[PDB]
């Protein structure tokens, strides 16, 4: 039956690990797709890892030069979750180098972009039948969540960002319905930039948290209910969510320039005018990752933070972050639980080898004892094929 | 985009002096990659300022940079004789990807002036007896390298076939030029004399030979 969607967030004080699926390591013996951008998305029955391949096997000689995101050869598969994205156990979705999934209560929603830089066209799935497109409006690389998106009461959405990576863009939301889109609005946003959101349901809406790739190290999200009438900002606490960004200071509520040029895919949970935020431990590097619990960070300016949890060593690398919910459909409780996956990169540019991949952990919020710890991917690098 | 540089500056030494690009401020919410580069004669450009107000280890604090409006500014200070050299500014925008600016030369001033050591060569025995006639005339210790080059055959001006090069730094900072002035051996020894004159900062030094 339908995901109704009309309760509040769990209230969380700590993070319990949900999943590691130790891909690259197994990925050194085993068939093992090279891929990135993954992400977890839950059923009323279950949870899955999707994820974007490169349409090759680690340790192979396809795996060459796989740094650009985008090909013919880039498709969007799932797998259980802390299974390894291996072609014997991978379901497939679409074709895709940039890719949004997640389930209405009745069957998978699954979104394919892919085509040239200039044309490219989001396929639309629900139960892995076609049933919508549609096409870059202005022409500039067509992107997407690559997190699951959000449904509410039968509708899914998400946000979809045409234009420049290093400017002003365009940005839209959806509302989908049984993979048929039925509204969109172009959002009036002038001199935010979106890219990559995290949208989570929260009581019949849905928030984002998105990633300023222009001018931004804190992170802008916009708000939105079923008529898509929405509101948008950016976290104003001063600590900062991207990755570059600059330490710890007077926040904004708007976008801030110091260290506001290109940032990394991340979330947030708000919780009245506090806020969970996931971001790396260093500021240059994509590398460790924390969990910082800001009671008054979501409208409030200062530095100050009551609550930190270690996820990934700060000496170890980290990627890309998002987030996932489990509705009460699914765990029987009494409101929609937060739960987030952490991308492990590996290999280029930081490395010298001839590919780049990544592995996934994953966590769920619990109101419980928790504790905090260093899970990294933890391959040996470089591999047999890069000699 | 150009960004445009003024074409010369000069200062003493200990003044200071300040440079102005009057280029690309463009594109609002795009930030500013703006950079400043030195170049002595014959080496590669050196990295002073970039970032706009950002200077690199190892580079003198008496560069600064700066930017108001359109233009970008390069100050500095207390003028060194070793500062005399090519300035460039550069900028990346979303637009054109980087534009190097016309260029400005900083001359260092207070030294002291020289006047040009000319001497005039006839043209061989050996070159009239393959039917060709070359005058040479040569300029050598003067300061600073402006100067321009007149030829003449008994009073009466000559531009057919001359030939002169550009003013070029010595190994002791002053300028070397010379001049060349062709003729068939009919022209050279049918006249009288033939003369090179050489004006620097409105003193004309003159030379003459004669078959
Ligand atoms: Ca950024
Ligand atoms: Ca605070």
């Amino acid at each position: 039956v339908k995901l109704a969607g009309n309760s509040s967030l769990c209230p969380v004080s700590g993070w319990a690990i949900y999943s590691k699926d130790n891909s690259v390591r197994i990925g050194s013996k085993g068939d093992v797709f090279v891929i990135r951008e993954p992400f977890i998305s839950c059923s009323p029955l279950e949870c899955r890892t999707f994820f974007l391949t490169q349409g090759a096997l680690l340790n192979d000689k396809h795996s060459n030069g796989t740094i650009k995101d985008r090909s013919p050869y880039r498709t969007l598969m799932s797998c259980p979750i802390g299974e390894v994205p291996s072609p014997y156990n991978s379901r497939f979705e679409s074709v895709a180098w940039s890719a949004s999934a997640c389930h209405d209560g009745i069957n998978w929603l699954t979104i394919g972009i892919s085509g040239p830089d200039s044309g490219a066209v989001a396929v639309l799935k629900y139960n892995g039948i076609i049933t919508d497109t549609i096409k870059s409006w202005r022409n500039n690389i067509l992107r997407t969540q690559e997190s699951e998106c959000a449904c509410v009461n039968g509708s899914c959405f998400t946000i979809m960002t045409d234009g420049p990576s290093d400017g002003q863009a365009s940005y839209k939301i959806f509302r989908i319905e049984k993979g048929k889109i039925v509204k969109s609005v172009e959002m009036n946003a002038p001199n935010y930039h979106y890219e990559e959101c995290s949208c989570y349901p929260d009581s019949s809406e849905i928030t984002c948290v998105c990633r300023d790739n222009w001018h931004g190290s804190n992170r802008p999200w916009v708000s939105f209910n079923q008529n898509l009438e929405y509101q948008i900002g950016y976290i104003c606490s001063g600590v900062f969510g991207d990755n570059p960004r600059p330490n710890d200071k007077t926040g904004s509520c708007g976008p801030v320039s110091s260290n506001g040029a290109n940032g990394v895919k991340g979330f947030s949970f708000k919780y009245g005018n506090g806020v969970w935020i996931g971001r790396t431990k260093s500021i240059s590097s994509r590398k460790g990752f924390e969990m910082i619990w800001d009671p008054n960070g979501w409208t409030g300016t200062d530095n100050k933070f009551s609550i930190k949890q270690d996820i990934v060593g700060i000496n170890e690398w980290s990627g890309y972050s998002g987030s996932f919910v489990q509705h009460p459909e699914l765990t029987g409780l009494d409101c929609i639980r937060p739960c987030f996956w952490v991308e492990l990169i590996r290999g280029r540019p930081e490395e010298n080898t001839i590919w780049t991949s990544g592995s996934s952990i994953s966590f769920c919020g619990v109101n419980s004892d928790t504790v905090g710890w260093s899970w990294p991917d933890g391959a040996e690098l470089p591999f047999t094929i890069d000699k | 985009s150009v960004l445009t540089q003024p074409a010369s500056v000069s200062g003493s030494p200990g003044q200071s002096i300040t440079i102005s690009c009057t280029g690309a401020s463009s594109d609002v919410g795009d930030y500013n990659y703006v950079s400043w580069y030195q170049q002595h004669p014959g080496k590669a450009p050196k990295l002073m300022i970039y970032d706009v107000s950002n200077r690199p280890s190892g580079v003198s604090n008496r560069f600064s940079g700066s930017k108001s409006g359109d233009t970008a500014s390069l100050t500095i200070s207390g003028l060194q004789a070793e500062d005399e050299a090519d300035y460039y500014c550069s900028s990346y925008t979303r637009s054109s990807s980087v534009v190097f600016g016309g260029g400005t030369k900083l001359t260092v001033l207070g030294q002291p002036k020289a006047a040009p050591s000319v001497t005039l060569f006839p043209p061989s025995s050996e070159e009239l007896q393959a039917n060709k006639a070359t005058l040479v005339c040569l300029i050598s210790d003067f300061y600073p390298g402006a100067v321009t080059v007149a030829w003449k055959a008994d009073s009466s001006p000559v531009k057919a076939g001359v030939e002169t090069t550009t003013p070029s730094k010595q190994s002791n900072n002053k300028y070397a030029a010379s001049s060349y002035l062709s003729l068939t051996p009919e022209q050279w020894k049918s006249h009288r004399s033939y003369s090179c004159q050489v004006t620097h900062e409105g003193s004309t030094v003159e030379k003459t030979v004669a078959p």
